[PDB]
């Protein structure tokens, strides 16, 4: 994350982050239920073996509210290629339940309609990670949040030199140095109602990180309602 | 503004209309309230909330 601010105790609880052999993240996740995690599928090129961690705020510093999960079954969309990186999503069930508590709780799966009338026609949506907090950097050892705006889904064709898809969204400012970057992908984007926090895209990609005239890639979450209930049910 | 389109059709969560008329629902761990239109959570750590 490139700007933004800490997440605070117990702010951020839906996220995850997948660790490789070393216990080093590579890509986030969004907790979804007590067996299954959200993520792009993109991310599942990026590392032979990993694990999920959940519950983390600070990479420096044992907080006490740590969990790793081991993974049971991968879920990847069966329409994804990396050439494209459209439908770029998967899902992922844990092979022991996640034990909720301070910092660990899931994102509320929102239904398709209304979230697109209602959720993704708000000021803006939240993203979050462990990522780089500038194009040019190292990854953060603190969790960091994220005010991204909705942005208009013409103005973001014209700003893209890649084929924006029915299953991709924009977020993000247009010259503001704030956006999601490298280590990020496979988080969570969410969108607050009423003090209530629903999943509405994930960390897909970006031409870089903040560039002028450039936004944040999301998949379209909304898009894949039906398919992320029948992958949790098998 | 009719129905769903103003305010959310007073509903906490999801708001659809059907004949005419404003129907509020809730995700998975909420039970509509009496009044159907809040949510309210079945157990500890629902989805969706900042955990005290
Ligand atoms: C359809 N477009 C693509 O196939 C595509 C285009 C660019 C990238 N790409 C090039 C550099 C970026 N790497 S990154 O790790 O810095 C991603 C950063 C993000 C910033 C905002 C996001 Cl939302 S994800 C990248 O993803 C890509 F992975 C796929
Ligand atoms: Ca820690
Ligand atoms: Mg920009």
């Amino acid at each position: 994350i490139v700007g933004g601010q800490e997440c605070k105790d117990g702010e951020c609880p839906w996220q995850a982050l997948l660790i490789n052999e070393e216990n080093e993240g590579f890509c986030g996740g969004t907790i979804l239920s007590e067996f299954y995690i959200l993520t792009a599928a993109h991310c599942l090129y990026q590392a032979k073996r990993f694990k999920v961690r959940v519950g983390d705020r600070n990479t420096e510093q044992e907080e006490g509210g740590e969990a790793v999960h081991e993974v049971e079954v991968v879920i990847k969309h069966n329409r994804f290629t990396k050439e494209t990186y459209d439908f770029d999503i998967a899902v992922l069930r844990l092979k022991t339940p996640i034990t909720f508590r301070m910092n660990v709780a899931p994102a509320c799966l929102p239904e398709r309609d209304w979230a697109e009338s209602t959720l993704m026609t708000q000021k803006t949506g939240i993203v979050s990670g462990f990522g780089r907090t500038h194009e040019k950097g190292r990854q953060s050892t603190r969790l960091k949040m994220l005010e991204v705006p909705y942005v208009d889904r013409n103005s973001c064709k014209l700003s893209s030199s890649f084929i924006i898809t029915q299953n991709m969204f924009c977020a993000g400012y247009d010259t503001k140095q704030e956006d999601a970057c490298q280590g990020d992908s496979g988080g969570p984007h969410v969108t607050r109602f009423k003090d209530t926090y629903f999943v509405t895209g994930i960390v897909s990609w970006g031409e870089g990180c903040a560039r002028k005239g450039k936004y944040g890639i999301y998949t379209k979450v909304t898009a894949f309602l039906k398919w992320i209930d029948r992958s949790m049910k098998t | 503004r009719k129905l769903c389109s103003l305010d959310n059709g007073d509903c906490d969560q999801f708001c659809h209309e059907e004949q005419n008329s404003v129907v509020c629902s809730c995700a998975r761990g909420y039970t509509l309230a009496d009044n159907g239109k809040a949510c309210i959570p079945t157990g500890p750590y629902p989805c969706g909330k900042q955990t005290l």
